[PDB]
């Protein structure tokens, strides 16, 4: 059962129990006791309820079959290539304050919580996913991650993809070559050669998952909102852990239910509630705080311009007949992601403005984690443009510590009061 | 008859507007227990028709219409200074810059970032320790207003310790803290636009040297309400009556 | 007599050792004026043949041989526990982890970063503000300590205000502050190598709950001097004798 | 009013510029002029500081009057050689002053590197005559804060962004070569001076000579007793980014001559037994003198700086090539030898550190990096760990441009000095 699996993975059982102990109460308060949630949330509720169970069993069984488990922290790492071989790709961006002090044993305290928390999970041996992973694929995005990989490599082999910092022709070729080098790495480690059939199948599997999430995002444009944003965030978070085929089926089953709600004009709020767009950094599970506060004040979050959100699923791979072309197309897909580690990053602004209009947003909340300098600095020019377009804008920052609620509530609620 | 209760981090304030349009006000320390402070303030108040509760303790007080201190401060300051569009409210834990329209409604606002929390409480604490057995009037033309880190109260506290540890004047450090705070709050109060004139309110406005330094840095007139502690509570009471 | 005078951020402490080898100590608050405190302390003590001065006030106090508090602390802790290689000193503004050899010599040390400044003073401030009607008996019996941000005392204060504002029990908050402070200091006390045994000293070691919570995080034996306040001053005095 | 008239023509905010400048002479007096035993040849650089915003700014302005250009840079990777080949000037404008930090924070986060915030503020407030005279800014894609700040800075002065790779493998080396060729075209376009073998070799020799003079002074600090205080050499390395390369090189070489005379008589600035310190980490732009001032006021002597205002600036020289194409490739390779923490891994920087501990007879290494500098902040872990494995005393410090944390830094430094006595 679960506890024997964690033992074989060399999980620190006591620290892990301590980490998981408060989670059911929080999930009860923020999810299960919230009314009018779609029936199709039951699958995702059960995933959270056994978050370190059945999926971790699946990954362990894949390794005993000779497959591998690749851990990633950025949407730029090509899931299509890993899944082509029948290995697993999981995303282990950290979202927990519990592990931050452990991360600070080797990292500066003035650093993104996402990075510190992930490092602490691996160091304390608290996470069964991090324990079952064979490899970490890092990328050269923000400063903290780039330099963290050097340290993390002492605990788990880290392969570091060099992502460039512009999107010119030279950059796109450089990234193409990085993608082909990574393809070779995967082949070597798995012993599974990429060919037209298995790469096509891997592309198809991940396009299906993205398409599912795109379908769910689109349904949020309706009025009244058919689903609270917090439920969608959760679903986008679990995209990084779940089986992609099952996950896509369950997302699509939810969309069918939401379509019926839309057809009957049913929603989770009244048509007068303020519709909010979140933009900024990803919110990894269980960093639910900002959604929870907005929707507990009577707002509804109707989209996330973030990598646990729109930036993850909006762009699909285009098909091609051979491996060479599919690999070029996989590189191109990821370079559509308008992350603030690129300069300039004007496409992200275009995305935000388009989402405001497609989602009929009453206000934009720009949320970035403390000490995330790419999104922290870029927030100035984003705010300046939304201001001159008369789009209400609130800039928020926090870390994973859950108890700064009062400060965040006053700022959020004053904003909602203002835009009513 | 119409009550506004402002349950702040540091002080809790109650304004009562009577049928004849006049009002009374009471302030008591919060003592980290806003429920107790609100019950105490409402003790013997009379029959209340409408109540609005604001501040941090609004999340816990079990009656009254809830409204944020941003909206209340705008409304209250509008009652006093309809002709001034910008408000700086310095409290014990938060700083707020607010721009209001000709009806006193919020057009835009900004609160301190996380690293700028606690400015007012730090001023309260350090002034009690190194005293100010001088009178405010003397910090204004100090020759040595030693510059002190504006980053946060942790960095500033460190410098205060080292500066007094090596024999720097008490007054010079006090002057330095007020000038650094004023320079930071001057930039802050321009965040929504350059005010032609600024209302400075909240308890932090009750430091006359801070107001003078702020006004010199900003280069425009800074008006302080006759009782800056209660302006947000007045706004709550006005909203309660309007409601 | 050989005297050691530790003019710290928060308290100033005096140790006098006779020829016998017995010693007396005296402690007074620094009140941001180290010279005054050192003057007050040394009065009517009898004439001193050697003096070592340490702490923030050491330079300004223009007497004696000046030695840093890192070296003094290692000395005075070596007298008491020569078999323990590691020392955690928590004062009012600084935190320090010290590795010394079998002869008492410092072989490595580490002091807190800028954002970790002022941990001790914050605990004193907070305990005062929230008082503690509660007995220290309790914080160990606390089944629902609330984890508080470990970044710095600014972020921790913000959370303390939020928790009490919404009705969290002071006991849950106080227990959470010590626990979180213990957790960070435990990791901090391993920066120099993981000790098999730890000396915990400074005024910070006088909080009973911090001692227990620290030991439980460390997972190893913790020993606390009879008078943690004065061990750095004893080191200074032992150095005055040796010099 | 020759200088104030020029500043007025540069649209300097004259009021704030005086208030910026008013406190500096007393500091310089205290940390430099009143310090005993300084070489006579410090007189030149002392004069530069005395008129820091005059002679040189006038030269730059006169250069613009003749159709040449002024390029402002913030990182040693930008090839001074290409700019100088055309006759145009290259100056480095990394910020080192708390004064402009609040101004920078009007458009930047407050928890960002002070180097960046101070530079941003100088331009926003129109404080700095050098920034006011510069035609262009050349920004590089190094740390997060700088890369994203350039996008904001472009609203005030045109910014050309060079993309530096993040590794040093063959594909990175070729990439950087192409960026250098792109940059060369940009300079040709803005100056109207097409590069050729003649003027590009000339440009290379001029900067190679400046680098060589700085290398020469660096090697002389290896002698015991130290012939010069590290604070004076920091100053010189700081002024290398403002001064005329030729005049600067000549005056550094004149200083080295006097220092050789000191070495030849066993003359030093401190005793034989004073702790010898290596600084490593981030650059310390003028006037960020605090750390050196504190080490040496505590009886130590800084004998080297493993930073870009220091060793990383001058260690590597361009190698000769016959034609323009080969010189551009060699310029590119020179700068790619700099072991900045923005590259991964950055194992050369650790080899340089060990090499300088041995050559400069170092008793302790002080790793100093600016608050919120994340590349060097993070890399500090592995660096201190390897110096620990090698029994090299190691002290990690951090600070910002605020001067009044002296008490905290003194206790840390002095306890370290006591530890390595
Ligand atoms: N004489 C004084 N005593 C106490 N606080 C004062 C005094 N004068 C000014 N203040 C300032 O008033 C602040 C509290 O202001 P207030 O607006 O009541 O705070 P809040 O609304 O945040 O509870 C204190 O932090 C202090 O900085
Ligand atoms: N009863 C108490 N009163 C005051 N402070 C206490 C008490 N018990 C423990 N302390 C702690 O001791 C600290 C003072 O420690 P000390 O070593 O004297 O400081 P320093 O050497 O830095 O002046 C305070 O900041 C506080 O956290
Ligand atoms: S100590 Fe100051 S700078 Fe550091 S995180 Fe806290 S408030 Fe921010
Ligand atoms: F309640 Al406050 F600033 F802390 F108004
Ligand atoms: F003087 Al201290 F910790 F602040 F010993
Ligand atoms: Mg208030
Ligand atoms: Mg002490």
């Amino acid at each position: 059962d679960n506890r024997e699996l964690w033992k074989v993975l060399n999980v620190d059982l006591e620290k892990h129990d301590e980490f998981l102990a408060p989670v059911p109460a929080v999930y009860r308060e923020l999810f299960l006791n919230r009314p009018n949630r779609p029936r199709a949330m039951a699958y995702f509720d059960a995933v959270v309820g056994d978050i370190h169970g059945i999926r971790v069993h699946e990954l362990y069984n894949l390794k005993q079959e000779g497959k591998k488990v690749f851990a990633t922290f950025c949407v730029y790492v090509p899931e299509e290539i890993i899944n082509a071989t029948g290995s697993a790709c999981i995303g282990l961006c950290g979202g927990a304050q519990y592990t931050v002090p452990a991360g600070e044993t080797v990292l500066p305290r003035n650093l993104c919580p996402l990075i510190k928390s992930a490092m602490g999970f691996k160091i304390e041996r608290i996470c069964p996913y991090f324990q079952v992973a064979d490899y970490v694929v890092g990328e050269t995005t923000c400063d903290g991650k780039k330099k963290a990989w050097e340290i993390l490599n002492e605990y788990i082999p880290v392969y570091v993809m060099e992502l460039p910092q512009k999107k010119e022709e030279r950059d796109r070729k450089f990234w193409e070559e990085e993608i082909k080098d990574f393809a070779q790495f995967v082949e070597e480690k798995t012993g599974v050669k990429l060919n037209a059939e298995n790469l096509r199948a891997g592309i198809e599997k991940i396009n299906k998952k993205r398409k599912a999430l795109k379908r769910l995002s689109d349904l949020r444009k309706h009025n009244p909102a058919p689903i609270h944003g917090l439920d969608v965030l959760l679903i986008n978070q679990l995209a990084f852990f779940d089986d992609p085929e099952r996950f896509a089926t369950k997302v699509n089953e939810l969309c069918d239910e939401l379509e019926e709600r839309v057809a009957k004009g049913e929603g989770v709020v009244s048509k007068d509630a303020p519709r909010i767009l979140i933009t900024g950094t990803p919110q990894p599970i269980p960093h639910w705080k900002i959604h929870a506060l907005i929707e507990g004040a009577g707002g509804v979050v109707v989209g996330e311009e973030t990598c646990i959100g729109e930036r993850y699923f909006k762009d699909l791979v285009e098909p091609a007949a051979d491996v060479e072309g599919m690999l070029k197309n996989i590189a191109a897909r990821s370079l559509k992601v308008n992350c603030a580690c690129f300069t300039p990053n004007t496409g992200r602004l275009e995305d935000i403005l388009s989402m405001v209009q497609k989602l009929q947003v009453d206000g934009v909340i720009h949320y970035s984690l403390q000490f995330c300098q790419p999104y922290g600095v870029e927030s100035y020019l984003v705010g300046r443009e939304l201001e001159r377009r008369n789009i209400p804008f609130l800039k928020l920052e926090s870390d994973f510590s859950e108890e700064d609620q009062g400060q965040l509530k006053t700022r959020i609620e004053a904003f909602l009061e203002m835009i009513k | 008859m119409f009550a506004g209760l402002d349950l702040g981090s540091t002080n809790s304030k109650l304004v009562i507007i009577k049928e004849d349009g006049s009002y009374t006000f009471k302030v008591v320390p919060t003592r980290y227990e806003p429920v107790k402070a609100g019950e105490l303030l409402l003790k013997n108040t009379g029959e209340i028709r409408n109540l609005v509760v604001t501040g941090y303790g609004r999340v816990a007080f079990n009656r009254g219409k809830v409204v944020t201190e941003i909206t209340c401060q705008a409304r209250g300051c509008h009652e006093l200074f309809p002709e001034v569009d910008y408000i700086l409210d310095l409290g014990g834990q938060d700083a707020k810059i607010i721009k209001k329209d000709g009806q006193g409604r919020v057009v835009n606002f900004l609160m301190n970032d996380k690293c700028a929390a606690g400015t007012g409480r730090f001023l309260e604490i350090i002034l009690t320790a190194i005293g100010d057995d001088y009178r405010d009037e003397d910090l204004i033309n100090e020759e040595n207003a030693v510059p002190i880190n504006s980053m946060c109260t942790v960095f500033a506290e460190s410098e205060v310790i080292s500066l007094l540890a090596r024999g720097t004047s008490k007054r010079a450090v006090i002057a330095g803290l007020f000038k650094t705070t004023a320079k930071r709050l001057a930039k802050f109060a321009e965040s929504l636009g350059k005010p032609r004139k600024l209302i400075f309110t909240g308890g932090g406005a009750k430091y006359p040297a801070l107001r003078l330094f702020l006004q010199k840095e900003m280069g425009v007139e800074v008006v302080v309400p006759p009782e800056p502690s209660v302006t947000a509570a007045l706004g709550a009471a006005l909203i309660a009556r309007e409601t």
